[PDB]
DNA sequence: CCATCACTCACGACCT
DNA sequence: GGAGGTCGTGAGTGAT
């Protein structure tokens, strides 16, 4: 036709534009050059580039064996330690122990890993450091490590046993933090009024702990004249198939006082069986 | 007068410095020969950024002379994902070889067209990704589809899902590093050691017919104590509506539907654990199979922003 | 070996 | 004069 030539024009255009943008990204991110305002000769740009590409080292791979190390240790958040197998003495630790465990890096150096862990886990930690020739050189264990600032954090460690290139063997490992994270409180009840779950906000509003209320009828904490009213309200909530009902009654605190509480409740039904998984109750201290 | 033979030397000089770069680029000469000049000038920038970012930082490298023969170059093969490092504007700094297993395309193959993360991932996710790279909280986890191979497009149903877990790091003193932090991330595929998962099997009312035995690590419950318990009985009352609507969607006049949700589950001793939950139907009105991924509150917030924007743009 | 749209090289006039 | 970067066009090629 008439455009089997001018499309080629803009194709070569986009190619030249690609390389202009790239040679600019080289003209921003090289140290021997970023120290000017006069973007120099493009050939000199590539020449400072080859200067900075004669800087460090590295059949092949991309980066050297201290880059991948920093990277795997930052992706797998946590610290890397190196302990002697038999004595448990800490030969080496990375600085990342400070943001993970809050202990200064000088307190890990020299001490034994048995001091830094929980006493019940000490026998388990020994079991994994014992070199009896049990693929089979990698170790993986979950323990409780002492936090700095009683104070312990669960740490999942993965490493391997290596002869150091009585400390004929040493475990080189990485420890990840297995994080996994007023006026009202929520509670969950079954069809019968038996408390199945309590928000720990109850400690502050009524003074009871969660397990102090689990498994008891909600009416054993209601005030005798208000039992009938609460029982009828529960019975209606069961029939209201998701509607929110609201009732007011006097609740018996842990110091044996009577607090006025406004409870808003509705059933939760399962989308397939329509059975009452529980009655959700938001309890608000009103007076 | 005569611009030929004069303007030629310029081109054959810059295209000799390009060539003196490609013979330095840390690749193998099985592919160092099929590399366009455009690749060299789009692939050596990544190496140069790696160099300037790393050579310009305190020796915070964890160990010194421990993993010092090939073990660091061997654990990378056994990790269930691929390393990915880039700047907040999307320009890459490193992509381990391992990507060849997970997307079916080599490092020499993906980034050969362009410089940035947005040349590898699907253009349908570009918004979402950008959101998570602009939103101080040194943690960010978001789920994203990457472009795949033609060798695995013949065997997988499209472009791969990948969980991306990473954090923005302390940038080095520099000119382009100024105002542009560097995001280092572990990226694992979700369409089948650091990748925390306990798996579960639910019936048509989300009752735990079975669970993986690693649940004890992340919930404190043995598998014995969880069987046939109602999943809505493990949830946090705030996440009720999210799980209920996802359960409705999962129960339709057909099967084979993925259902994504970020929820909280109550542990044995009562701490709430953040679970990214991928429910799929291994059959229409058959079984329910759920992949559970424990995460941190930061990561849960990021993934929730993802899914909120996604349901917004439906 | 021979078209085909598509890469990806090189070229020589021709501005800033 | 003398760099140094661009542009529309010609051609060599790796590919289904």
């Amino acid at each position: 036709s008439k455009f089997s030539r001018e499309n080629h024009s803009e194709i070569e255009r986009r190619r030249r534009n690609k390389m202009t943008q790239y040679i600019t990204e080289l003209s921003d991110m090289v140290p021997t050059c970023s120290a000017l305002a006069r973007k120099p000769d493009k050939l000199t740009i590539l020449r400072m580039a080859v200067s900075h590409m004669k800087s460090m080292r590295g059949k092949p791979s991309f980066l050297t064996e201290q880059e991948l190390k920093h990277l795997i240790l930052e992706a797998a958040d946590g610290f890397l330690f190196v302990v002697a197998a038999e004595t448990g003495r800490v030969i080496y630790v990375s600085d990342s122990v400070t943001p993970v465990l809050n202990q200064p890096q000088s307190e890990w150096f020299g001490s034994t890993l048995y001091e830094q862990v929980h006493p019940d886990d000490v026998e388990k930690l020994r079991e994994q450091l014992c070199t009896s020739e049990n693929m089979g050189s990698r170790r993986s264990f979950i323990c409780r490590m002492r936090c700095g600032n009683a104070q312990y954090a669960v740490v999942h460690c993965t490493g391997y046993i290596k002869a150091w290139p009585g400390s004929k063997y040493c475990l080189v490992a990485i420890g990840r933090l297995q994080v996994t994270s007023p006026t009202e409180f929520l509670s969950r009840h079954n069809s019968d009024g038996i408390i199945t779950f309590v928000d720990p906000r109850c400690i502050s509003v009524i003074g009871y702990q969660p397990q102090d209320l689990l498994g008891k009828d909600i009416l054993e904490f209601c005030h005798p004249e208000d039992q009938s009213h609460l029982r009828e309200s529960f019975q209606q909530v069961v029939k209201l198939k998701g509607q929110v009902l609201s009732v007011m009654y006097r609740f018996r605190t842990k110091n044996r006082e009577w607090l006025l509480i406004r409870t808003s409740s509705f059933t939760f039904q399962n989308p397939y069986s329509d059975e009452i998984e529980y009655v959700t109750c938001t309890n608000t201290n009103v007076k | 007068r005569s611009t030929k033979g004069a303007s030629k030397a310029r081109r054959d000089q810059i295209n000799a410095e390009i060539r003196n770069l490609k013979e330095l680029l840390p690749l193998a000469e099985a592919d160092k020969v099929r590399l366009s000049y455009l690749h060299i000038m789009s692939l050596a920038c990544i190496y140069t950024r790696k160099g300037v970012f790393f050579a310009g930082g305190t020796p915070l490298a964890g160990p010194t002379g421990l993993l010092s023969a090939q073990e660091l170059e061997d654990i990378v093969a056994a990790l269930p994902g691929f390393l990915l490092v880039f700047t907040a504007e999307g320009k890459l700094l490193y992509l381990s070889e391992s990507v060849s297993e997970h997307l079916g395309h080599s490092m020499v193959d993906l980034v050969a067209q362009g410089d940035s993360i947005y040349d590898i991932i699907d253009p349908a996710d570009h918004l979402t990704v950008r959101q998570q790279l602009t939103m101080l909280d040194a943690d960010r986890l978001f789920r994203c589809r990457f472009n795949t191979s033609k060798s695995l497009r013949r065997q997988s149903s499209g472009n791969k899902l990948v969980l991306i877990r990473g954090r923005f790091h302390a940038h080095p003193p520099g000119a382009y590093w100024a105002g542009n932090p560097v995001f280092t991330a572990f990226c694992a595929p979700l369409e089948p050691l650091f990748l925390a998962m306990f798996q579960s099997r639910h019936a048509k009312d989300l009752a735990l017919l079975d669970v993986s035995e690693s649940v004890l690590i992340y919930l404190g419950f043995e598998r014995s104590e969880l069987l046939c318990k109602s999943w809505y009985g493990l949830l946090h009352p705030e996440d009720l509506a999210q799980a209920s609507s996802q359960h409705y969607r999962l129960l339709a006049e057909s099967g084979d539907i993925q259902a994504e949700m970020v929820v909280r589950l109550q542990a044995k001793h009562g701490g709430w654990t953040w679970i990214y939950c991928m429910l799929y139907s291994e059959g229409p009105e058959g079984p329910i199979t759920a992949n559970n991924y424990p995460i941190s509150d930061t990561e849960a917030w990021s993934l929730r922003q993802q899914l909120n924007s996604e349901d917004t743009q439906a």
